[PDB]
């Protein structure tokens, strides 16, 4: 019927105040858009980027691609159009359906990647950002188990904020000039207690492909050679580590700004929750609860996750609502974390 | 948490979870690791062996706890006392979650009444059968700072629902008169000098036994005066029987304890005229040789003078004392010079235990402390005799049981108390089990009450008790001792209680649900800071002297008014009446047109004119 | 379980109030006194709350205080008591010369009775105050009360022939009414009348005895039905009939229901009964009616209220004497209590067998552990977690201390006191009452109204077991279970005629007749 | 963050943390917003905290002063009477002393 916010907040503070249970973070596009340097948001989300690409790009020939995507799929985003372009470029004689030369689609893809790389790269504003506040919270407690951070974005705000307060982090790559990716150190998982690691699921802009042996590496951000691709084997390196951490007994994972639209991530989370009875994931849904039916399906099927919104909440596979939750947004979550820290 | 020991009635656990200890949540509800007030559950095959936690820490040997076994379930039947097989090593002990607690705290009987919410979770009810609460006994023990009035009044009001208890009958022997605001309109009020809406308590003295008459009126006569009083009482009873015919009463079987009125003012007049007036002619003491009765004024010396002049003088002084008005000057039982009253004692009984309400509040606040024990004994004995001698009719105590609550009983039920009230209480406790008369004790110093009388109470209401003597004395009277409940006594919040007895299936340390707003018991004590904060105004002690000489509390002097009388009147809450004098009518006319009903009053009428409450 | 040691070496049943010890005791008594196996059983129960009469419907005689349908009336003649117990019951233990005066009067009355009525083996030489010889108490009260108030007509001599009675009130001996005497006045002009010069200081005790005689609560003591004493000292029956009715009836179990007795003399009366039974079974230990040829068992309920450490009552002496000496004369004992910490340790230690039920607190468990002689650490740690109806038998009557489940009693034999029900009475709609009638009953000190029909003939058939009615009085009589009989007054013929033709016996009664008509339980 | 009230709610468990009380917390405990309470002195530990005592219940419920003759009970009684009968705050005080 009615669930009291105070009890849930107290339980969250209690579990966050204990260093025995390892913690994880999921930072989707909803957190980065919550910070605005100007009146407008500093970086718009996937919808904003898709709108900008559509308004910036005859235009009818380009729009035929979105029409073809909409024929069998809903309103496509940047990821959907990128996947379609990559699939078309996989087959040499695939542009005959649209009858547009043999390299116009590749030129459009290059223009799109240049546009997204130029748009996403921006310097962080002053120390009032929630990212700096979370980084400060990282050093607050001397946890014996490092906290893991998973990001689905593309920018470099996380590492900038972390290094602004001198906290170590590790993304798999080791090196100063080429940063050759290592698999042995990731598989060994023998790291010091003070060493935390930040894992990039969808890649970053500084990631580059050296071609030749198809080896990926990170370094100075260049133009063209980017691995922004969400799904397009580093991706398995992300997924197996995430799954292995989910199955650790007495593990807690928190998410913010994630709309449950990524089916594969939702499937992985559901599989991990079913596999591990001791796992626990807190979903901080945004806007209204009705906006994510997959969240309701996961809550009904899996009883190890709790979903809370600004108006309604479902705890233990039991539908309900508050009895008059600002924590849905990233700013209030960061404020909660910092007042716990003090 | 897996049990690794069986020690008769206290098992010990060795938890294997490294550091769970953080409100281990199951199915969206957060259970805690073994706490003081939590419940345990050790599964053995098919039956669920439950338990209650008593002590935590090194006191059990850290990872050892002191678990106490209470009960277990049969074949999915219910919560049963008496285990089948105490668990051994190898099985993990689980906890009683919220639904499991509901099942344990669930009852199929509709006589069970939900009295509140468990302190653990505010949803699970305390199903309490009210038959046990009224039929056996009750007792309320705790410190005054724990809020005893609130919990007691809440229990009484919940017990008295018109839809749930249409045949209720509750008598509260409150001494401070603090329950008038508690049930303003749901209970009658009986005082000595009521003001607005209360009935006036009246006690016919001739309806009591001879021993009570000797104790209260005669002051404890035992020699010649007592026997003369016996002779006079027998003669007066015979004269009353002869003058007026009483059904079932004649000159054949006139007993000493006969509740038939006899002249007492005339008796005092005779006992004064037989020892005051002088015989006109010596040798004879004739009544015609003189050398009022209702009025206390009395008119060779008379040879029939008694040696009870001092008791007679005491009786005469009592007859004029205003505090004895409710004792000797009952309205409908005012004994005429020939022993004739407008009404009978059946009218008194109908007025007391036959009103249209379910709860009746009788207050002895104005009673003198000189014979209060005898008065309490008289009231209890009158109720018991009325509902026992008429217990064969459906109007007796059996067919509509009664519950009498006695507060601050440690002064009248002490270890060495030899009064008449304690005898009546013992008689009730030993006989009313079939007669269906309930009793509930209220006190704030349990260490003084007799052990055996408290041991005869069915269910206890344990509040916060900081001193350890009270804890020891209470533990001496409870036969189901759980250290989880035995040690939580001195840290109870103001409003919580521990209910242990036959009225609950399991010992519940629940929360006394507060009574609805507007019904909160509180005696009308003066406000020290409010009274002492006002500036000094001129006084008139001549009126005080006149009142003291006259021994009268009535002076000679909603916004009402009377321009001829120049007395503006403003009324406060709770039935308070004020009469501000020397107030020009224009001021009150402006006040009636000021705001609505306030401000102006405190602004000008509060501290400028002599008032009268 | 051995039965010879269970009786000769005494027993005890201890448990908590929630452990259902009553069912265990009932089952044990039913099993021991089986007609098929033990045709010559002999059991006496000192029921206090009257919760055992219900269990034994027709298997045992019941001696209550006020009979209603078929139970007898308990009656203990006052002349069967000894001098000390009689003094402690009537006068409350006078210590002055009044005790000597009363003893002399008892001796004189007993001598006169022996002269009037011949008795075997008793003469003026072998007569003691202790001898149970009937004698009138009303005559004694009359004599002693008249020898203290009445004034002699002539001064100097205060003989009975000088009665200065104003004429009017001659007075009656059987009745409590005292005679009236003229006031003492030796002044000139009128006759000189002097008060009695032999009056003792026993006016108040005599007034108390008169009040006790007039009190209906002491009918079983001072108004025995077949053992009432006339002024000449003659009774309808003798003590042999009482003894035969107590421990010689055709029923194996006799139950004394002491619920309605006064609470201030219960200890003394229990001591009286114990002493009478012990003496009767001791002085005749050679005859076939004695204890040796037919052992007797005494069951005492709530033993913690009379066998305390510092109890000054009389029952404790009798209990100690039985426990110490019944092994030879064949008199057993069986103490039942729900508070072992109150029973005297020197008494609890001599009980051969212990039936330890579930105990909650620690004091009782510690006392039981201290008062045991055969303990196994495995079983004794199980005491606070015993199932309801399960017992741990320990003592000399078993080969090994074993944990048993007592066989439940047969259906319709579950003990249950007829305590009035709170829910039914409290939930019923309130009706008008008769204040005048209850006031008259209270003044009269009687429990029977005037409008009670005498001899209504009933017919066979919440449950209804019988139905009776009358057309002349128009009063309905409905008989329920447990011996309850009700009498509803002023009922039209239509209601009960329709009820007799209804589908069942009930429901409609609760629908229309239950709470509309004034009734009176008989 | 409401106030300090007598009576506990949930008892602690093994392994919990115990903390020393600092003077601000002592002020939070011994400090109250009720206007009836008046200051009679300071705590033994630190003199900053005032000793707030109810005055209406002290007068009406009952009182008592018990102590040895060498402990200066007369001075304490004089101080209490002077503080209770302050004219600025209580201009209508009425006290009778049977010296």
């Amino acid at each position: 019927s009615y669930y009291d916010t105070t009890q849930q907040l107290s339980l969250l503070k209690h579990v966050l105040s204990e260093d025995k249970r390892p913690i994880a973070f999921i930072i989707a596009a909803g957190c980065p858009v919550s910070i605005r340097h100007n009146d407008a948001p500093l970086i718009p989300d996937v919808a904003g980027l898709t709108r900008k690409i559509s308004d910036s790009f005859p235009d009818s020939l380009l729009m035929k691609i979105i029409q073809n995507l909409k024929t069998t799929i809903p309103n496509p985003t940047i990821e959907d159009i990128l996947s379609y372009i990559r699939l078309l470029q996989q087959i040499p004689m695939s542009g005959k359906i649209h009858d547009v030369e043999n390299s116009v689609i590749n030129a459009l893809e290059e223009s799109i990647c240049e546009l997204i790389e130029e748009e996403v790269n921006v310097d962080l504003p002053g120390n009032a950002t929630p990212y700096h506040k979370i980084a400060a919270w990282i050093n607050s407690i001397n946890r014996e188990h490092q906290v893991e951070i998973f990001t689905t974005n593309y920018d470099l705000l996380m590492e900038q904020a972390l290094e602004e307060l001198n906290v170590p982090y590790f993304d798999g790559f080791v090196g100063s000039k080429r940063a050759f990716f290592d698999i042995r150190t990731i598989e060994e998982n023998k790291l010091p207690s003070r060493w935390s690691k930040l894992w990039k699921l969808h890649g970053s802009i500084n990631w580059q492909l050296d071609k030749q042996t198809q080896t990926i590496w990170r370094g100075t951000p260049s133009k063209g050679c980017s691995l922004i691709h969400p799904s397009h084997m580093p991706y398995l390196v992300m997924m197996d580590q995430l799954k292995l951490f989910l199955n650790q007994p007495s593990a807690i994972l928190i998410t913010c700004g994630y709309s449950y639209k990524d089916q594969h991530i939702n499937e992985v989370l559901s599989q991990g929750l079913q596999t591990n009875p001791n796992a626990l994931i807190y979903g901080l849904q945004y806007d209204v609860l009705e906006n994510y039916q997959e969240a309701k399906d996961m809550a009904l099927k899996r009883s190890n996750l709790i979903l809370l919104a600004k108006d309604r909440a479902i705890i233990g596979k039991k539908e309900g609502e508050w009895k008059p939750f600002k924590l849905g947004d990233f700013q209030h979550l960061a404020s909660f974390l910092e007042e716990i820290s003090q | 948490g897996t049990v690794q020991d069986v020690n008769g009635a206290n098992i010990r656990v060795v938890l294997d979870i490294n550091t769970i200890s953080s409100l281990k949540f199951v199915d969206g509800q957060g259970y805690r690791i073994g706490q003081i007030g939590s419940f345990v559950r050790i599964p053995i095959g098919y039956i669920n062996l439950f338990g209650i936690v008593s002590q935590v820490g090194a006191g059990a040997v850290h990872r050892w706890i002191s678990v106490q076994l209470v009960g277990e379930e049969g074949i999915k039947k219910e919560f049963e006392r008496g285990v089948s097989q105490y668990p051994t090593i190898g099985d993990k002990v689980h906890i009683v979650t919220e639904p499991d607690l509901k099942k344990i705290y669930g009852t199929q009987n509709k006589k069970y009444i939900s009295l509140g919410n468990i302190a653990s979770v505010d949803s699970i009810p305390a199903l309490v059968n009210i038959d046990t609460l009224v039929t056996r006994h009750s007792a309320v023990l705790g410190s005054t700072g724990s809020g005893k009035s609130t919990t007691v009044t809440s229990i009484l009001q919940r017990i008295s629902d018109m839809s749930q208890f249409p045949s209720a009958r509750i008598i509260v022997f409150d001494i401070h008169g603090e329950y008038a605001a508690a049930f303003k309109g749901k209970a009658k009020v009986y005082k000595v000098t009521p003001s607005n809406n209360e009935l006036k308590l009246s006690i016919p003295y001739w309806a009591l036994t001879c021993d009570e008459f000797l104790s209260v009126a005669f002051g404890g006569l035992e020699g010649s005066g007592r026997n003369a009083l016996i002779d006079k009482i027998y003669e007066l009873k015979l004269q009353t029987l002869k003058r007026q015919e009483y059904e079932g009463i004649n000159e054949d079987s006139l007993t000493v304890d006969t509740p038939i009125p006899f002249s007492i003012h005339k008796l005092w007049f005779d006992l004064y005229r037989a020892e005051i007036s002088t015989h006109y002619v010596q040798g004879s003491h004739s009544e015609e040789n003189e050398a009022d009765s209702l009025k206390v004024v009395p008119p060779y010396l008379s040879n029939r003078g008694k040696n009870i002049r001092k008791p007679l003088e005491g009786l005469a002084s009592l007859l004029k004392d205003p505090r004895y008005e409710f004792l000797f000057n009952a309205d409908d039982w005012s004994v005429n010079l020939d022993g004739k009253t407008n009404k009978d004692l059946d009218a008194l009984l109908e007025t007391w235990v036959g009103s249209e309400e379910s709860i009746s509040i009788f207050d002895l606040s104005g009673m003198p402390s000189s014979i209060l024990d005898t008065l309490i004994g008289i009231l209890i004995r009158i109720l018991y005799d009325s509902l026992f001698w008429s217990r064969n009719q459906p109007e007796g105590g059996r067919e509509r049981p009664l519950l009498v609550v006695l507060e601050e009983a440690h002064t009248y039920l002490g270890k060495d108390s030899r009064g008449i009230a304690i005898d009546g209480v013992r008689k009730i406790v030993k006989e009313g089990r079939k007669y269906g008369i309930g009793m509930m004790l209220v006190s704030q110093r349990p260490s003084e009450i007799d052990s055996t009388i408290l041991s005869q109470c069915g269910t206890l209401f344990a509040l916060r008790m900081n001193n350890s003597s009270d804890r020891n004395h209470v533990l001496g009277a409870v036969s189901d001792s759980f250290e989880g409940l035995m040690g939580m006594l001195p840290t109870l919040r103001t409003g919580e209680a521990i209910i242990i007895g036959e009225s609950v299936r399991l010992p519940m340390r629940t929360i006394i649900s507060p009574p609805p707003f507007g019904r909160r018991p509180d005696s009308l004590d003066p406000d020290v800071t409010a009274k002492w904060s006002n500036n000094r105004v001129q006084g008139d002690y001549k009126e005080v002297l006149t009142l003291w000489r006259q021994k009268k509390v009535r002076s000679q002097r909603s916004i009402g008014y009377e321009a001829d009388s120049m007395t503006l009147e403003i009324e406060f809450n709770h039935g308070l009446v004020y009469q501000y004098y020397d107030v020009p009518e224009t001021l009150h006319t402006e006040l009636l047109a000021a705001e609505s009903h306030g401000k102006f009053f405190n602004s000008q009428i509060k501290n400028n004119y002599r008032f009268s409450r």
